[PDB]
This record gives structure tokens, sequence and C-alpha cells, in this order.
């Protein structure tokens, strides 16, 4: 059975700049690629970023240029990179590697 | 299809032990029953020890518990340790692939077994 | 691969009695193979008697024959016997020896009951009651 | 020791049992080859399952999926027709070369699809669309049923596909009835994929992509294949169960486990409800065989327990594990573990290019290494697949079209209304 666990998630200000962590058990980040979406209470589950086991990246709207998400080809551990974080970012963190889901790290502003 | 191999046997005094060994590296082993036949020269190819893929072992009454079959789905082996043997077990053991929905049949070359 | 079939035994007798027909092999195998044998009066359809699969003894026999005629294999030296008991003149007929090669064989599957599933096929040999 | 015991030339006179003019269903006859019990190979372009699609000419470059390639030349010389059948028949050797698709070739052949066509509950009769027409050298036809029909491409060259004829009112491949499977697939082209490494210029066996179909066909032709409804809506186009559950791996465990064990429930259901349709039984009709011939034979299909008293059952475990060969053994990523060849690592790898092939000599293409031949410099690292170490035996048609670089996020689309 695989597995996705997720770490860094905490309380962040909005000057200072987070980073999460997804790593798995038998490299699957290689077949499918990786995505990361967060859900906010009060909205809907949002893609937030997607990159292939090729490492073209794709980012929603919102995020665009403060999200950052890396991969690093061989690598089992995927990174997403958020600077200037603002309140839009208050949300549960869930990573995705084809069929198998993480089970979150939640995000919360000051 | 696939060559099956056992190896292990040989001569041992009698009272011994041995291990017999058959890799079926290239076939499904789950949905067969490997087992362990008996071939004396003169005499018919006997049943020996069958176990299926959950674990369930099969023993024949000429076994008193002397024989322990082991399956290893892994590396897709077994084993077949033979204890007290006797002049009677004197024979060439073949290792056979038995598939669980009666689809077809493996058997192996044998390997010979004898105790004096 | 190819297998070559001759069929002997086929003569006169009267009704009621036995008689036993040879299928000689001679290919490479045999393995995997179903053995058939068919009856044709000159004029009908060329019927099916009976048929076995020669790796697991799987056995089939026609209404026809059912009860009366009995399969026998030798692999001492590579041959098929139709038992032929309790002979009626509806039986005179030219006996066909065939085989078919299928992978499921093996076992108690049943073998083929239809003429175009065999491929291999022998001369055939006449009974007459 | 070969799966098909005849050497086939495509020019070789009809005799009616095995090389024979036929006609499907729904023309004037084709000649087709019986490579096996059950199972026939029509060298021909399918314009004949579906005469809306009996046009070999390109549509309109709009109309035209990005993935498709076109070429109403191809599979019409009697050399073309006699190459294909060469070629299909070393990739069914192939297959049968591992003990994977051996087993899966025998589910194959003892998958008859079921004598379930009477409108009387006791009577068993066949299903006229599991039957093609066989010319006799008598000129009359023969109804002859079989399982699996191997036929050229239609327009499309490169969608390969697994079809059956159905039933008015029943689902033949759903109800655990079965039907006779037609297979567009061409041994003549291959499909490159871009895997990266842990620069991806390597190309699929085609054996895994007959292999594909077989599973497919293997699926439909024991009446357990999913609804072609269920279907998971792709974003950042869509993806059935039945393709994710195909491909297995890590693919299959986009089913849930309560869809599957469903699924596990309906069909030990359907089986002991055909095993009782067996038991109740009393009639045959149109056949020189008995009912108990008939009965035994659908027994050894779907492995049925016989009781001292010729009553059929089935053995809970027996059916679980032959529902666990059809669907979880009998995977492409099983027959790509077997092969021991490169390949597309999920089947959301939408990206394809287009290569011609011939691998019907020996020196291209064996039956127990495919491109990767003994002994040479492509054994090592998988370079008979590398079209461009390999160059002599891959021939680029279409170019990757870069449409499908991006994360496929699946999400199952819900129940809608049909007609
Ligand atoms: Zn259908
Ligand atoms: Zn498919």
């Amino acid at each position: 059975q695989v597995q996705l666990v997720e770490t860094g998630g905490a309380l962040v200000q909005p000057g200072q700049s987070l980073t999460l962590s997804c790593t798995t058990s038998e490299n699957v980040f290689g077949i499918y690629g990786m995505a990361w979406l967060r859900q906010a209470p009060g909205r809907q589950r949002e893609l937030v970023a997607s990159i292939t086991s090729r490492g073209t990246a794709h980012y929603h709207d919102s995020v665009k240029g403060r999200f950052t998400i890396s991969r690093e080809s061989g690598k089992t551990t995927a990174y997403l990179q958020t600077t200037s974080v603002n309140p839009e970012d208050t949300a549960i963190y869930y990573c995705n590697s084809g069929p198998y889901w993480g089970q979150g790290t939640q995000v919360t502003v000051s | 299809q696939l060559q099956l191999v056992e190896t292990g046997g040989g001569l041992v005094q009698p009272g011994g032990s041995l291990r017999l060994a058959c890799v079926a590296s290239e076939s499904v082993f789950e949905m067969y029953t490997v087992a362990w036949y008996r071939q004396a020269p003169g005499k018919q190819r006997e049943l020996v020890a069958g176990i299926t893929d959950e674990g369930r072992t099969n023993y024949a009454d000429f076994v008193k518990g002397r024989f322990t079959i082991s399956r290893d789905n892994s590396k897709k082996t077994v084993h077949l340790q033979m204890d007290n043997l006797n002049p009677e077990d004197t024979a060439v053991y073949y290792c056979k692939l038995e598939h669980d929905l009666g689809y077809y049949d493996y058997w192996g070359q044998g390997t010979q077994v004898t105790v004096s | 691969s190819q297998v070559q079939l001759v069929e002997t035994g086929g003569g006169l007798v009267q009704a009621g009695d036995s008689l036993t027909l040879s299928c000689a092999a001679t290919g490479r195998t045999l393995d995997y193979y179903a053995l058939g044998w068919f009856r044709q009066v000159p004029g009908n359809k060329r019927e099916f008697v009976a048929a076995i699969n020669w790796l697991g003894g799987s056995t089939y026999y026609a209404d026809s024959v059912r009860g009366r005629f009995t399969l026998s294999r030798d692999n001492s030296k590579s041959t098929l016997y139709l038992n032929m008991n309790n002979l009626i003149p509806d039986d005179t007929a030219v006996y066909y020896c065939a085989a078919d090669f299928s992978i499921a064989y093996s076992g108690t599957y049943p073998p083929a009951y239809a003429e175009y599933d065999y491929d291999y096929w022998g001369q055939g040999t006449q009974v007459t009651v | 020791f070969p799966f098909v015991n005849k050497q086939f030339n495509y020019k070789d006179p009809v005799n009616g049992v095995d090389i024979a003019y036929i006609k499907i269903p729904n023309m004037q006859p084709v000649k087709a080859f019986k490579i096996h019990n059950k199972i026939w190979v029509i060298p021909e372009r399918d314009t004949f399952t579906n005469p809306e699609e009996g046009d070999l000419n390109p549509p309109p470059e709009a109309k035209q999926v990005p993935v498709s390639y076109y070429d109403s030349t191809y599979l019409s010389t009697d050399n073309e027709k006699d190459n294909y059948l060469k070629g299909v028949t070393k990739l069914f050797e192939r297959i049968y070369s591992t003990d994977l698709g051996r087993m899966l070739l025998t589910s194959i052949v003892r998958g008859i699809p079921f004598w379930g066509g009477s409108t009387i509950d006791t009577e068993l009769k066949v299903i006229d669309t599991n039957c093609i027409n066989v010319i006799q050298p008598d000129g009359s036809y023969r109804s002859e049923e079989l399982n699996l029909v191997i036929i050229g491409p239609s327009a499309d060259i490169i969608q390969f596909e697994c079809k059956s004829f159905g039933h008015e009112v029943l689902n033949l491949t759903r109800n655990g009835y079965g039907s006779t499977q037609y297979i567009r697939f061409s041994p003549d082209f291959t499909f490159g994929f871009e895997e990266s490494l842990e620069a991806g210029k390597f190309a699929t066996d085609p054996a895994v992509t007959l292999a594909h179909e077989l599973i497919h066909a293997g699926h439909r032709l024991y009446g357990i294949a999913i609804n072609p409804n269920r279907v998971f809506k792709v974003n950042t186009l869509e993806v059935s169960f039945e393709e994710l559950r195909t491909f297995g791996g890590h693919d299959a465990k986009f089913i849930d486990s309560l869809q599957e064990n469903e699924f596990r429930l309906y069909y030990y259901n359907k089986f002991k409800d055909i095993a009782s349709t067996l038991n109740k039984a009393k009639s045959i009709v149109g056949t020189t065989a008995s009912l108990q011939y008939m009965k035994n034979v659908f027994k050894e299909k779907y492995l049925l327990s016989e009781d001292t008293s010729g009553k059929f059952s089935v053995d809970k475990l027996k059916f679980d594990k032959l529902y666990k060969m059809l669907t979880e053994i009998y995977t492409e990523d099983n027959f790509v573990k077997f092969f021991k060849v490169l390949n597309r690592k999920t089947y959301l790898n939408f990206d394809k290019a287009v290569f011609k092939i011939n691998i019907v000599p020996k020196v291209n293409y064996t039956i127990y290494d495919g491109f990767n031949l003994r002994n040479t410099n492509l054994a090592a690292n998988f370079n008979g697949q590398n079209t461009e170490i390999n160059n002599m035996n891959f021939t680029k048609l279409k170019n990757f079209t870069g449409l499908f670089e991006f994360y496929k996020l699946l999400c199952v689309r819900g129940i809608i209304t049909s007609k």
C-alpha cells in the first residue's frame, strides 16, 4: 500500500515564506507526477500546483508567481515553496500522485 | 514452456536430512499449487507434499511429519526439508505446478535422492 | 507440429459382437491434442462418434454410441483404440480418425465434437455388420 | 511446441476449415485464417464491423484526434496481408512464450460465449452474434461459433480497439454471458512514449499492445467488462474504468476498493445465476452435441463445481481466484514485467509517436526477446527499443503531439441519463 505524507504546515506570517514537503514510499512521482491541492473551509477544493514526471509545472492563477513547485527528477520527495504569503493560503494542503493522496497539513495566516 | 530444475538431491546416510528446492521464476507463482512427487525406478509417481498459495500444506501417509514443505512467493521458490530419510524414500523427486483452475500443469526434470 | 494418422481394423462382422479399430499416430508429440472418431455412410453427412484429449483422458461419446462404444489409449506405441461393442446394422459406415490442437486440452477439458475443429485426418476404414 | 500449429501464408489455398472466406453477422466474404481454435485473423482493413467506418480516407483535420494516423493504402496488397498475418501470429507466439500470456490465451480459448440466446428458460441456444459464416467448398455457409477475431485497423490506423456485436436487450460483456470479441490491431506500427529517467526515446513492444487488447477481450469474453459509462474525467478528455483496470499496476488503484468488491459481489451472483440456468436446462437446440456436453463446456469455462448429482454450483474461492486472474493478474503492467521490456508507466501517458516496424524478420524481432535481441548491442539497457540506436527497426511517421504535458487529475463522472 502506497502512502503520501506531507509536512511543514504551521502558522505563517504574511511576510514569511513557507515550504511544504511531500514524500512517498514507492516513488510514484516518476510515473504520474505530483499535485498540491489546497482546501479552505469556506471555498471548494483548489488545485494550487501541478507538475508532471518530466518536470513541466502548471499553477493556478491565484498563486501564479508567488508559488513554485519542485520535484527534481529521481528524488522521491516534492516541495512547494511560497513567498509573500497572504490570507488566501489559509487552507489544508493535500498531496496527490495519481490515485494516492496525503492527509493534509494545515496552513494558517496571522 | 519454462524449464523447472530441482536442486538439493544426492545420496545421504539413512536417517539424515536433505533440502530440495525448485524455482519457478517466470511462472505466475500464484494460481498454482506447488507439490513434490516421488518416482521409484519401477514404481509409480506418488504425491509427497503440496502447498497452496495461501499456505495450506498437504502431506502423504508415508510422510509422517518428517517432511516440511515451504513456499516463498517473493522469490517464487518451493523447498522441501526431508528429515529421517529411509531406504523407502530412494527415488527421483519432481516439482509440479498444478494450476488452481486446472488450465495446465508444469513438471520439472527431477532430482535423484538415494540413501544408504 | 504436424501429426500423421493411420487407421486399421475395419472389416466384416455380425450384429451384436464386438470390434476394435486402431488409429496409429506418427508425430512429434501428440501432447495437447484431441483425437476423435467420426462415421460417414455414403450419402448423409459425416457424423461424430467419440473423442478424447490424450493428455488428460477427457472422453466424450455421441448419443448414438454412448454406453456401447468405448475409447482407450496406449502410450507404449502412441495408438488409439475404439472398442465398438454390441454393433447394430446402423453402424455400417466409414470410420475416420482425426486430431485437433488446442492449448486447453490438458486436464478435464472436453475435446471438440465438430469435424471442422479437427485439422488433421486419416483415410478411414470401412465397417460393415 | 508453438501456439500456432500451422505455417500460414496469405496466398495459401482455402479449404473451408482453417483458411476460408467468411462473413460477419452484418458484405461479400473475406479471406480469413483460423490460427487456433476459437480465434481467427482477417488480414483486412476493418470496413466490416462498422459500415459507418467503411471509409479509409482521413476526416477533416479539425475532426482528427491529435493522436491519429491515416493511410488508406495500408493493408491493400497481398504481400501486406501476408506480412500482417505473420506478424500477428508472431505476436501471439511471443505472448504465448510467457506463462502469463499463455494463461491469458488459455482463458480466451476456453471463454466460449454462453448459450443464452433462447426465449425458453430451459433451452440452451447459441447467440448468432457470436458466430461467423464460413464458406464451404460445397458453396454453402456454415454458422461457426468463435471467441476472437483479429482484424486490421479501419480509417485511423493506430486506433486499436476491442468491440463486440451486442444482444438487443442483454449486455453480453457485462452479464457474465460473453460475446465474440473483434480486435482492431496492427503489428506493422508501434508507439513511442516519453518516460522520465530517474531521454525517453523508446518505442513500445507491439506484443504489449496486443496483450492489452487481449486483456480487454478476456474481460469481455467472461462478461465482466466494466461499463464504459463508468469513467474518470481528467483536467489540469476522459479515461474509462475498464482501461485503468486493464493497465493494472498503480492505475488500477484509481478504482476504490469498495467498487472492486461490488464488482466481485455482482459477478459472483451472476455466476451463481449462470450455474443455476445450467442446472435448470433441459433441452438444447442447433447442435450435434448433447446438453451435458455444453453443460460441461461452460462448467470448464466458469470453473463451476459439480456435485455427484450433476448439478452445478460455483466454488467461492475458485470464483475469487478466477476473477482475480482475469482482473488483477491479466494486466498491462504484469505483461511489461514478464516481457522485461520498457513501456509506458501509466495509461495516462497520452502522448505517443507513430513509428513503422517490421517484426517478421527474426533479425529484427524474435519471440523470446522482442526488439532486445540476445547477445547483441540491443540486449542491454533495452537498446532494442531505442528508436535511435536501433534506428534500422523504427521509421518515424508521426511526431509527438506535445499536447499532453501536464498532470492528470482524475475525477469520477457521475451517472448520466442515456437512451
Ligand atoms: Zn455489450
Ligand atoms: Zn484499452
